[PDB]
């Protein structure tokens, strides 16, 4: 029953209108759900703004009358050049007559404001399509009307906000670029009587709401203003005073003089600086004595959050910042301001010791700022010295968890200028700070874990005599600390603490073997310790210390009888015993990093050897008994056993990469022949079970087994310095194992990671193995594009890896390509445009990126049949399907590259570097430039794809855009105009004109 | 004690499954593109007793945008989304933002930043900073992993509430009742089991 | 000097 | 002399264990997450009788409350070896009592074996 106002045979009941718009906003579940669906289809259909001035006068329903508004919209910024003349005079006599009334009634100006806002939004959309060209009186008018009532002046300082916002802060995407200019120039031509008005209005008082909104608008002129408005009046002095006073103009004043802060100004004129000192020192003036002390506790304000407290200090923070950076320097020479420096930066501190993160975040980037210039700038670090002092236990007591990653980096940062410019302050207040842990005064797990991170941060700042004393008295602290606890929960923390400490000062392990050793040997009993954290706490901070100290653990240190690389070797079952797997790779991985220092071959391919003892002797154990008995390889416990020795193999080549190549010929033909073991039986327990069975254990334990082969394989080759191995060892046996069973597999069996591994291989020694890359193209070129090219969705691993597979591959070897018949060459191209068609960011640049790296393999084969081939084939498919995703506004992330792609297309044109003519004898007449016919071609095109575009438009659109295909940022801007005119009817051609 | 809070966006970004999450626990892992609007009931229970939020989960594609700026009318809150793995999604932010608060002129706003699970985040946390001239609380979340996923709506309960110290606070267990279910369905049951037992569970490789 | 008493100090801490 | 200034207490804990639980559409043959956090097996000290009871992280929202039944039985899901399959007649996690086949997936086959032999006492005990 409620669709009957989609019927437009018979006239609107609005009482209907009214009825099905109260249950959508003011009903629930199904009858909501209904009424939604109504309304939408009735705001979409093309004549409903027909059926706007009913509801806009006959309606008692505000929802009602914003729909209608809303439909007025769509067909003002859209299709207002189409309409009869009369129709546009008709809206916007309607609209303006609408706003001036609800403005004269007290009770709807009072009770209606969202449906005001509204009309005023609909006012601004007329204007920017008939202002000031058509309607030159209304700034006057606007100015005049003011002066007569109070909810009219406040009315239109709303609608110079909105105005304002649509010419210069929301332009540059929803207009061309000559009409934004057109709009700019227009309000500045006109805004010296606005501004008269603006400051009239301020001046004179009262009305709260008529000068808030005034601010409001003032706020938005202070984007694009010349400074001169600010400083030639006396606006600054009623910002910072009056403004300043009353809570309700005072939020939205101190945001406009954080704008201020921000303006153009000359910075060599004197009476400017001291306009800019004043208005400082009377915002902080007000503040002290209207708000708050500087000694107030704004933590404690900040957290009970009364009224709009938190929006206050919020927006005190980013003026006081927002001005400091720019302009302290004028506060720091003159000895009658200093007081206002440092009282303003007082404030900093306070606002600094507020719970909130991303306000943390804003005040430490100005200490940043801050600290970084005392530590570069002359005589300077001496006036902040009280303030660095409180800034040191700020930063030190709000240290966050090191490894946000973001937030720790950034207090490192800071905190190490702050030891810099006073190393005997910082040293003190750890100390002490250590101290109220031990006394158990400040003694809690956030306490002791945020002291910790701030001893370790400032590792490299001070002397290393001074560090070797500090980092004594730390540990010697700690150690302590750790002893008085009881319970392993305690312990675990503290003990944590310790070992991350000492991890962050190897200079002082370096200098010290026998406490390295001792800090070493500690790592190993902890990873014993059963307790949760204490294992991995162990093998990250082995790992960790090793990578910085590597060298003391490869050479034979002073009263040791061989180097500790070869202790830790003889006794690493017994060390590992009682970790887990993925802990015990961790340490292999750090034992190799040890063993790449060895450079003397000889012996560090001994130690290659027997610290892969253990894992080499299991494996020997089970290649000899899996090609015994294939069945053990459903014995899950083997198959775990075959990928943690692989895993294995991967965490050391990852340390050592070239120099694990011995190992690597150890194992690599049995490996292989492994892989082919569990292929077989992969794909037979698919055949006996069907697809189901690829989510078995059982099936994904052996595909694990694949994927780290595949792993170990593609980490060698990636890091590999001798190509004449890879390419006459390693690479035959890997291809004729893993292509033809990828091939021969069903799609879901098919591992992606086989594409990953291919892309390496082609990357390092694609170059030196044609014959190579025509195998692998052939093995997973056709079967893999058929699995991705049916939707978006499935195989989304593969899509990913296929396309990276495919850029080396046209990167590296082309000539791969040259060979593939016409029909799979042009599957190919296929590819490379279902690629731009992706939202998926992965494929997509990279689609883009073949697109043109193929254009330019073509390119460069100059003169030849394949190339002249290519362009008759596929020039126009690739400029069309260029064209599309630019313009189909669902590929808005690709823009760039598309753009680049279709500049280089035409340049090709526009060059003659497209011998054969592009078109048909038939279709053309004989002599035709190339040029002429892509203009026909492309103006065809257009005006088939979007009709409602005129002749001139498309015209002059192309027109601007071949002759701008040398320069890239101007014709991005024309594509970015021609986006904009596809939107609407009656396009303006001469903006193609702007540049 | 219901509050109406409207969720905007780009479209992809993860408003829907985010709701979805608060609503049922489950993840939904295809893209159904929103069409205009759904409303969804979403009860908290805190310290303060219980908050109702009416979700107005709009939809971010143009194509589907229904009413669009009309679904803001009379929201007491919003969540503004984008997806950290797309820079567009952020460069719209502004956007969405400029029609909220044109609607809504003085309401808690929380701006989250999406999909945080994905390895390539292309979005970098020092670049987030729209939020602090317009006084919008964010957060990092993940409604994958479940990162922050509570943080929002506990954010915009103390706001509503005026409570900065509320809390969500575990909902009463009430004692099960027993069971007696008729030999007449132990056939149909056993067929239902038969095909939950072979249909494999996903995401095996997750840690829970 | 102190570092060998830091290095036996060290030695000594364990859980249980 | 100056003047100053959950609804399950009644219940023992026998088990807890970190789980996610998920429900099974049979209309889309599907399953869903329906929650992830602490499993507890709580015994009731005035009727002996245990049920599960389980919480989302954070939001603490019960998405698991029903009586371990001697008559219900744990199967393995084809597609993992740290998980339990059963149907359910009687959850009131969400409102009214209804029907469920629920799956539940744990950190190891440790804890998963673990929860069944313990699942399997608690069966025994709403017996007695
Ligand atoms: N990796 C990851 N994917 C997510 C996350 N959140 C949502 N997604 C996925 O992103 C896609 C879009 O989700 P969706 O909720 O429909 O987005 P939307 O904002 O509601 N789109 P629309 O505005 O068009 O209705 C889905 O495939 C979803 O599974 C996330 O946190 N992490
Ligand atoms: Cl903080
Ligand atoms: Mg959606
Ligand atoms: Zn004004």
């Amino acid at each position: 029953s409620m669709e009957g106002i989609l019927d437009f045979s018979n006239d609107l009941d609005i009482a209907l209108l009214d009825q099905v718009v109260s249950t959508f906003y003011q009903g629930s579940g199904v009858q909501q759900k209904q009424a939604q669906e109504i309304l939408t289809k009735f705001q979409d259909n093309p004549d409903a703004w027909q059926k706007a001035d009913q509801i806009l006068q006959f309606s008692t329903n505000p929802q009602s009358k914003f729909i209608a508004l809303s439909i007025l919209d769509k067909l003002i910024t859209r299709k207002w050049k189409l309409l009869p003349n009369d129709h546009r005079i008709g809206i916007r006599n309607f609209v303006v007559g609408m706003i001036i009334s609800m403005c004269q009634d007290d009770e709807v100006f009072k009770t209606q404001k969202n449906l005001i806002n509204k009309s005023d939004l609909t006012l601004v959309q007329i204007l920017k399509q008939e202002w000031p060209q058509n309607w030159p009186e209304f700034i006057p008018e606007l100015i005049g009307s003011s002066s007569s009532s109070v909810n009219v002046c406040e009315n239109n300082m709303i609608v110079l906000k909105l105005l304002s916002e649509e010419v210069f802060d929301f332009s540059a995407e929803q207009m061309t670029q000559a009409k934004a200019l057109h709009l700019k120039n227009s309000m500045s031509k006109e805004f010296e009587q606005i501004f008269k008005l603006c400051f009239q209005v301020l001046e004179q008082g009262s009305s709260s709401s008529l000068i808030v909104a005034t601010l409001e608008s003032l706020l938005r002129y202070l984007h694009w203003i010349p400074y001169r408005y600010i400083y030639e009046t006396n606006i600054l002095e009623l910002l910072s005073t009056k403004f300043m006073t009353s809570p309700d103009t005072r939020a939205i004043t101190l945001k406009c003089l954080t704008e201020v802060s921000n303006l153009k100004i000359p910075q060599d004129n004197d009476l400017i600086k001291r306009q800019t000192v004043l208005f400082f020192q009377n915002t902080l003036q007000q503040i002290a004595t209207s708000v708050m002390p500087v000694t107030a506790d704004l933590k404690a304000t900040y957290a009970n959050a009364n009224g709009n407290d938190q929006s206050f200090l919020q927006d005190l923070a980013m003026f006081l910042t927002t001005y400091l950076a720019r302009n302290r320097a004028l506060l720091e020479s003159d000895e009658s301001l200093r007081e206002l420096l440092l009282n303003a930066h007082q404030y900093l501190i306070q606002l600094s010791k507020i719970e909130e993160r991303e306000l943390f975040k804003t005040t430490l980037d100005y200490w940043h700022n801050l600290v970084a210039d005392l530590f570069y700038e002359p005589l300077k670090k001496h006036i902040y010295e009280e303030i660095c002092s409180q800034l040191r236990l700020v930063i030190i007591e709000n240290m966050v968890r090191p490894e946000t990653i973001q937030l720790y980096k950034s207090e490192r940062e800071v905190l190490v200028y702050l030891t810099h410019l006073n190393v005997i302050d910082t040293e003190e207040i750890m100390i002490s700070k250590l101290a109220r842990q031990i006394d158990g005064s400040e003694w809690s797990w956030h306490n002791i874990n945020t002291l910790s991170w701030a001893i370790g941060s400032i590792s490299g700042t001070m002397s290393e005599d001074t560090e070797k004393r500090f980092v004594v008295t730390v540990i010697k602290d700690l150690l302590g600390l750790c002893e008085q606890k009881r319970g392993k929960d305690n312990k675990a923390v503290v003990a944590s603490d310790i070992m991350y400490v000492v991890g962050q000062y190897p200079r002082f392990l370096k200098a010290h073997w026998n406490f390295l050793r001792t800090v070493i040997l500690k790592l190993f009993e902890f990873m014993h310790e059963t307790h949760e954290g204490v294992q991995d706490m162990a093998c990250d901070t082995f790992i960790k210390i090793v990578q910085k100290c590597k060298y003391h653990f490869v050479i034979q240190q002073p009263r040791e009888s061989e180097p500790f690389i070869q202790t830790i070797i003889r006794d690493i079952q017994k060390t590992t015993a009682d970790l887990q797997p993925q802990q015990v790779h961790t340490f292999y991985k750090a034992c190799g990093i040890i063993i790449s220092e060895e450079r003397s071959v000889a012996e560090r391919n001994r130690l290659l050897s027997d610290l892969m003892q253990l894992p080499n002797m299991a494996w020997d154990t089970i290649v000899e008994q899996s090609t015994a008995n294939p069945t053990l390889l459903l014995d899950s416990e083997t198959v775990k056993i075959i990928a943690n020795i692989i895993k294995t193999n991967v965490a050391v080549c990852t340390s050592m990469g070239a120099d694990f190549y011995p190992q690597l010929g150890h194992i690599y033909y049995n490996m292989l022949q492994l892989y082919r073991a569990v292929s077989s039986m992969i794909s037979a327990q698919v055949a006996a079970e069907g697809l189901i069975a690829t989510k078995t254990p059982k099936v994904r334990g052996l595909r694990t087994i694949k994927k780290e082969i595949l792993k170990l394989v593609e980490t060698y080759i990636s890091k590999a310095r001798n190509l004449d191995d890879v390419v006459k060892v390693l690479v035959e046996p890997l291809l004729n194992a893993v292509l033809e069973d990828y091939m021969n597999n069903v799609p879901d069996a098919r591992d992606a990671e086989v594409l990953n591994c291919m892309t390496t291989v082609v990357e390092k020694v694609g170059h030196m193995i044609p014959q190579g890359v025509i195998l692998i193209l052939q093995s997973v070129f056709e079967c893999t594009l058929d699995m991705i090219n049916k939707d978006f969705t499935e195989y989304p691993e593969h899509r990913v890896e296929f396309y990276k597979l495919l850029k080396v591959i046209n990167e590296k070897s082309f000539a791969a390509f040259l060979e593939l018949p016409p029909a799979a060459f042009k599957l190919f191209v296929d590819a490379i445009c279902w690629a731009f068609k992706h939202n998926n960011r992965d494929v997509e640049v990279n689609g883009l990126q073949i697109a043109l790296d193929l254009v330019k393999n073509i390119e460069r084969m100059g003169n030849v049949p394949f190339a002249n081939e290519f362009h008759k084939n596929y020039f126009f498919i690739f400029v069309s399907e260029t064209f599309f995703v630019l313009t189909d506004s669902d590929h808005k992330s690709g823009f760039s590259k598309q753009a680049l792609l279709l500049m280089k297309l035409i340049s090709l044109v526009y060059d003659n570097k497209i011998s054969v003519p592009l078109y048909q004898e038939a279709e053309v007449p004989q002599g035709t430039s190339n040029q002429v016919y892509l203009s026909q071609y492309l103006a065809n095109m257009l005006s088939n794809a979007f009709p409602h575009l005129t002749s001139e438009q498309i015209a002059s659109f192309l027109s601007a855009l071949t002759k701008q295909c040398k320069d890239l940022v101007v014709f991005k801007g024309t594509l970015r105009d021609f986006l904009v005119q596809i939107k609407e009817v009656g396009g303006d051609p001469t903006d193609y004109l702007f540049a | 004690v219901q509050f109406k809070l409207v969720l905007v966006g780009d479209g992809g970004t993860g408003k829907t499954t985010f709701v979805k999450r608060h609503l049922t626990g489950e993840f939904e892992k295809k893209y159904v593109a929103t069409l205009g609007v759904e409303v969804h009931p979403l009860v908290f229970h805190t310290n303060r007793g219980p908050i109702k939020f009416n979700v107005w989960d709009t939809a971010g594609q143009e194509k589907f945008g229904g009413l669009r700026d009309g679904y803001y009318i009379q929201a007491q809150c919003a969540i503004i989304m984008f997806d950290v793995t797309s820079r567009v999604t952020y460069k719209n932010v502004p956007n969405w933002h400029r029609d909220l608060v044109r609607v809504c002129e003085n309401i808690p706003i929380v701006l989250c930043g999406n999909k945080v699970d994905i390895k390539d985040r292309k979005v970098k946390a020092k670049s987030i900073v729209f939020h602090r001239k317009k006084n919008l609380q964010y957060y990092d979340i993940s409604a994958k992993s479940n990162y922050n996923f509570e943080k929002p709506f506990l954010w915009l309960a103390r706001k509503l509430i005026g409570d900065p110290n509320l809390e969500f606070v575990a909902m009463p267990a009430l004692a099960p009742p027993e069971v007696v279910m008729d030999p007449a369905l132990a056939a149909q049951y056993e067929h239902d089991l038969e095909v939950a037992q072979t249909t494999a569970l996903p995401d095996e490789d997750d840690d829970l | 000097g102190k570092i060998e008493e830091l290095a036996q100090n060290f030695e000594t801490m364990e859980f249980s | 002399h100056f003047e100053p200034v959950t609804m399950e207490e009644d219940e023992e804990v026998l088990y807890k264990v970190r789980a996610k639980l998920f429900r099974f559409d049979a209309d889309a043959k599907e399953w869903k997450e329906r929650g992830t956090g602490d499993c507890k097996f709580l015994k009731n000290k005035k009727t002996n009788k245990v049920r599960i009871l389980m919480r989302r992280d954070k939001t603490l929202k019960i998405c698991a409350n029903h009586i371990i039944a001697p008559e219900y039985t744990l199967k393995p899901n084809v597609g993992s070896d740290r998980s339990w399959v059963y149907a359910c007649t009687a959850d009131i996690a969400e409102g009214e009592a209804e029907a469920f086949t629920f799956a539940i997936r744990f950190g190891s086959k440790e804890n998963a074996d673990k929860f069944k032999e313990e699942f399997e006492k608690a069966q025994e005990i709403n017996k007695k």
